[PDB]
């Protein structure tokens, strides 16, 4: 059992900055006869299958940008990204194939950027869902930064927290922002007993919440 | 064209067994080792084992974690890889990937399938309800308009969501599913020019493999 230890667990830099990550094996990966270190580096972007960038510890795979360099021999290896690009957001894993195969625990690369306020939009329940006796109000908080945000729901001006589900997307490879969804689900009779529905988003980008709302009987 | 497609994933109960498949194309299946790697949600990749090429007798090796529980074989005529999983348990729930392996000696490879999600559980398979999210009769702002799709109450994961059959890609944010009781709910937002919707058609396409279901929900105004 060759153990692969990767460090650090996570990293973060603004685009254009350099980063390195280390991978250490419990046994030499250098092959006497071939003269090659059987150590590869994989890039796994959110939602994608892993992708090989470097093999034999320093040979870039065909088509991989030159900003990706691998180094080391024996037991200690390093992958360097000379100038982090927004699309480089990913979890990187090292893997030895000296004896069987084993993956490191990975290193997550996050991108730093300028704070950005979310673009908020609220949606009343669809007529189709109401027919099923349910009624979910949906609010989308799109393209903000940092990832840290607060959403508060109000019905008839009174805060509500039971029946809320929030989900955040991984960082954006386009603009390094985050987006998130907040759903408030009620029973249709619940929904019809009230009239004002509000979604409030408080982000560091402002002490004043971005407020979106609708009235059930609006025109 | 080198391609690897895994299938056979889905829902299976504890102690149950399951057989995954991986169809390969674009290369000489015959003389290539093939590996299975899995990945629990939000976790690290874990190698499970491989099956060598003919030049090496089509022999197999496994990791201690799957010792005497999983089996790897390859139907060389079909040119297809398989993974027999037995006595499964919650900890086995993950995405299983097949990959074209060989041995550093050779310089090439780097091919993985998109992977198949296996969920070990007792809960019942349930198809999703797909609801259109259009702006309230309210007076929305912007020369742009954001629409949505609420995919509610399904099990197990996953669900695939596309807009206008993939033609609408730029401007799509699909949020990770969240579990409530034994049911998942996810949503997907798309933003388009006000001059394009509702004058043009905008449809949310949802597939739910485990229940073999496909729904196309058109988003209409008002
Ligand atoms: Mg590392
Ligand atoms: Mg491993
Ligand atoms: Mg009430
Ligand atoms: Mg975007």
């Amino acid at each position: 059992d060759i153990v692969m230890s990767q460090s650090p667990s996570s990293l973060a830099v603004s685009a254009g900055e350099k980063v390195t990550m280390s991978c250490k094996s419990s046994q030499s990966l250098l092959n006497s006869r071939t003269r090659k270190n059987y150590l590869a580096w994989y890039q796994q972007k959110p939602g994608q299958s892993p992708k090989l960038l470097i093999y034999w510890a320093s040979t870039r795979e065909s088509g991989v940008p030159d900003r990706f360099t691998g180094s080391g021999s024996g037991t200690d290896f390093t992958l360097t990204i000379t100038s982090v690009q927004a699309e480089d957001l990913a979890v990187y894993y090292c893997k030895q194939s000296y004896n069987l195969r084993t993956f490191g625990g990975g290193t997550k690369l996050e991108i730093k950027r300028a704070d950005a306020a979310p673009t908020v939009s609220i949606f009343p329940p669809s007529s189709e869902q109401l027919t099923s006796g349910g009624a979910s109000v949906v609010c989308f908080l799109n393209n903000f930064y940092p990832k840290d945000i607060n959403v508060k729901w109000k019905i008839d001006g009174s805060e509500r927290q039971n029946g809320v589900l929030n989900s955040w997307t991984d960082q954006d490879s386009k603009d390094s922002t985050y987006s998130m969804s907040s759903t408030l689900t009620l029973t249709k009779d619940e929904y019809e007993r009230h009239n004002s529905y509000t979604c409030e988003a408080t982000h560091k980008t402002s002490t004043s919440p971005i407020v979106k709302s609708f009235n059930r009987n609006e025109c | 064209e080198v391609k690897l497609v895994e299938s056979g994933g889905g829902l299976v109960q504890s102690g149950g067994s399951l057989r995954l498949s991986c169809a390969t194309s674009g290369f000489t299946f015959t003389d290539y080792y093939m590996s299975w790697v899995r990945q629990p949600p939000g976790k690290a990749l874990e190698w499970l084992g491989f099956i060598r090429n003919k030049a090496n007798g089509y022999t197999t090796e496994y990791s201690p974690s799957v010792k005497g529980r999983f089996t790897i074989s390859r139907d060389n005529s079909q040119s297809i890889l398989y993974l027999q999983m037995n006595t499964l348990r919650a900890e086995d729930s993950a995405t299983y990937y097949c990959a074209r392996d060989h041995d550093g000696y050779y310089e090439r490879f780097s091919y993985w399938g998109q992977g198949t999600l296996v969920t070990v559980s007792a809960a019942k398979t349930t198809p999703p309800s797909v609801y259109p999210l259009a702006p309230g009769s309210a007076a929305q702002t912007n020369s742009m308009v954001t629409l949505g799709c609420l995919v509610k109450g399904y099990f197990p994961e996953p669900v695939t969501v596309t807009w206008n059959s993939g033609s609408l890609s730029s401007g799509v944010h699909t949020f990770p599913a969240v579990l409530q009781s034994d049911l998942y709910t996810l949503s997907s937002s798309v933003t388009v020019p006000s001059s394009t919707w509702p004058s043009e058609t905008v449809t949310c396409n949802v597939a739910h493999p485990a229940s073999s279901t496909k729904v196309d929900k058109k988003i209409v105004p008002r």
